């Protein structure tokens, strides 16, 4: 499996991991005018999951199962235990981590659900190397007080970073500055709109690259930038891949 | 899902020096020419796109006025284009008449410059941002070894230095004409060599040239589509303090870039 370890966790190794994660996810991707790969859709459940290993500073490893259709965590394994999101595809338990003791977590893999169960938002949750390491630890032992927040950390540092070069670069900046950060409007506006940006880019084929609806992406000065077309570098050199939406 | 086939969209079109595409004096007569003008909320800078490949302001269709190059682009009655294929907009913001291959061009940078249909040479003066938001996008440009492009030698050269958040010369303004401009001196543009003997990318006064037209591609290169080449760290060595134009190849990571805004 593709993996990242605390033994060798640098700006370079993080970048390589995210780079290869995008590659695996975009196998068999379709492409439009924008030339941003669109993820696979209608994937048979047997091939719908991509396994990624993360290893903490205790050399204990979790394996996360990423759904290749939407780049979200469906489940994870730690040793002989596994844990499924409440909205994982129902047949997934017959395909992944079958030789383990399977549990269903009390919430969905969306930020909205995780924040409600965690009682804590992405805006208040620091990201960085220690928080990455700590989250793998909390998931490995499955300490329920920390599971939700650990997912906020890892969904963002792995999946949102994969989805967006701007987010990858925030993490790189924290790694080599050794300085934690909490996501601001720039980062959260990206996370929030990945699906809408997918729909609009794909819909824009019929309107010369112009969107049906404008999307507000914030810059690092907290100014909103209306992206109503594919002609914005903050979108088209940022979003690494899209959710399938339109034929 | 009706959202996959939107029926229209109204936006603005900006380009050379951040100026907007504007029907001169809001004149509705057929053949009323289109100009550069400072961007504003007026209806004669609102452009509606339709799935028939038309682009419309004041109820009439943007169009070339001749088969040959150098004539004004105008608005005209949309019924005259009844059988026409219309406008095609490239990935990089070239707006092309599909039949004649002429492209929307601004031969000067000043307000009230007439826009013309010309042969495409991929000049910056032929690059357009279709979009409601017309402002230059202030950013850092991150390259090899996670270093930042910096304007050096009194804003005449450019090379990689380690990123420092305060550092005024590590900031660039990406403009609607595909230019990459020094953030605290917006008359200066990142430019491909004007000397045949050199491949060195440098900083020069903006002139709308092919040399100053850059495209941030989804594959993470900074492409000059006129010279079919990309920005590259010389020898993949940041300590040479030289960024050059090269044909695209995955030899190292010297051709990979990030826009951090
Ligand atoms: C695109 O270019 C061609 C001109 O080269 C236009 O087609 C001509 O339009 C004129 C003016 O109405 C007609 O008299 C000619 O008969 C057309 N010639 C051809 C070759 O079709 C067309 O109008 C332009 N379209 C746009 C949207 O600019
Ligand atoms: C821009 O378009 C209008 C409409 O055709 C022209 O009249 C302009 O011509 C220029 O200005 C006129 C007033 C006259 O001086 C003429 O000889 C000029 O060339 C034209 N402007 C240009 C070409 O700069
Ligand atoms: C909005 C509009 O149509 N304006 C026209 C018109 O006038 C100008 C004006 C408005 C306020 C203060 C001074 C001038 O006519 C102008 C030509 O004289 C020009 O077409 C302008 O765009
Ligand atoms: C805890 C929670 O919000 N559960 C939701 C549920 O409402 C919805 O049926 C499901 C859709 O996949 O997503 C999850
Ligand atoms: O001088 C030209 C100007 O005329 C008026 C109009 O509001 C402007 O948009 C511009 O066309």
């Amino acid at each position: 499996n593709l993996s990242l370890s605390q033994s060798n966790f640098s700006a370079d190794t993080y970048k390589s991991f995210i780079k290869n994660l995008r590659k695996q996810l975009t196998i068999g991707a379709s492409y439009g005018s924008a030339g941003i790969p669109i993820l696979k859709h209608s994937v048979p459940i047997c091939e719908r999951f991509l396994l990624v290993d993360l290893t903490n500073g205790d050399n204990e490893t979790i394996t996360l199962a990423i759904n290749v259709e939407d780049a979200g965590f469906a489940a994870y394994r730690a040793a002989d235990r596994s844990y499924f999101f409440q909205n994982a595809p129902p047949i997934a338990s017959y395909v992944i981590f079958t030789d383990t003791n399977q549990n269903i977590m009390n919430f969905n893999n969306t930020f909205e659900s995780i924040e409600i169960v965690g009682g804590t938002t992405r805006s208040e949750t620091p990201l960085g190397i220690m928080h990455f390491e700590a989250s793998i630890f909390h998931l490995f032992v499955h300490d329920e007080n920390y599971v939700p927040t650990s997912f906020l950390v890892l969904i963002q540092m792995v999946l949102e970073a994969a989805k967006f070069k701007f987010i990858e670069q925030k993490v790189i900046h924290s790694i080599m500055d050794m300085e934690d950060f909490t996501p601001g409007l720039a980062m959260l506006s990206l996370e929030e709109n990945w699906t809408q940006l997918s729909l609009q880019l794909q819909a824009s084929e019929s309107l010369n690259g112009v969107f049906g609806d404008s999307v507000s992406l914030y810059n690092s000065m907290d100014e909103p930038i209306g992206v109503d077309s594919m002609y914005y570098p903050i979108l088209t050199a940022n979003m690494a891949f899209q959710l399938y939406q339109c034929p | 899902n009706e959202q996959c086939s939107p029926q229209q969209r109204t936006t603005r079109i900006s380009g050379r020096d951040g100026l907007c595409v504007d029907v001169y004096g809001a004149l509705t007569a057929d053949g009323s020419r289109v100009i550069l003008y400072p961007c504003g909320q007026q209806q004669n800078q609102q452009w509606t796109f339709y799935p028939d490949n038309t682009i419309r302001s004041l109820g009439k269709c943007l169009a070339t006025s001749a088969l040959s190059s150098g004539s004004n682009v105008v608005i005209t009655n949309c019924d005259y284009l009844r059988y026409d294929d219309g406008w095609m907009v490239s990935s990089s913001g070239t707006m092309m008449n599909k039949s004649s291959h002429l492209v929307l061009t601004a031969n000067a940078a000043t307000s009230r410059t007439n826009l013309t249909g010309e042969n495409n040479v991929f000049a910056a003066k032929q690059a357009w941002r279709i979009g409601n938001y017309v402002e230059p996008i202030v950013t850092t440009i991150i390259g090899l070894r996670h270093m930042c492009l910096e304007a050096t030698d009194n804003d005449t050269n450019v090379w990689l230095e380690s990123c420092v958040k305060n550092k005024t010369k590590q900031y660039w303004a990406l403009y609607s004409d595909d230019t990459i401009r020094v953030n605290n001196n917006r008359n200066l543009c990142v430019s491909s060599s004007t000397d045949s003997s050199s491949k060195l990318i440098v900083i020069r006064r903006c002139d709308g040239s092919i040399n100053q037209r850059w495209v941030f591609t989804p594959q993470g290169t900074i492409s000059n589509p006129g010279y079919e080449a990309v920005m590259d760290v010389a020898q993949n060595d940041v300590y040479l303090k030289k960024i050059v134009l090269s044909s695209a190849t995955d030899k190292g990571n010297g051709q990979q870039w990030t826009v951090f805004y």
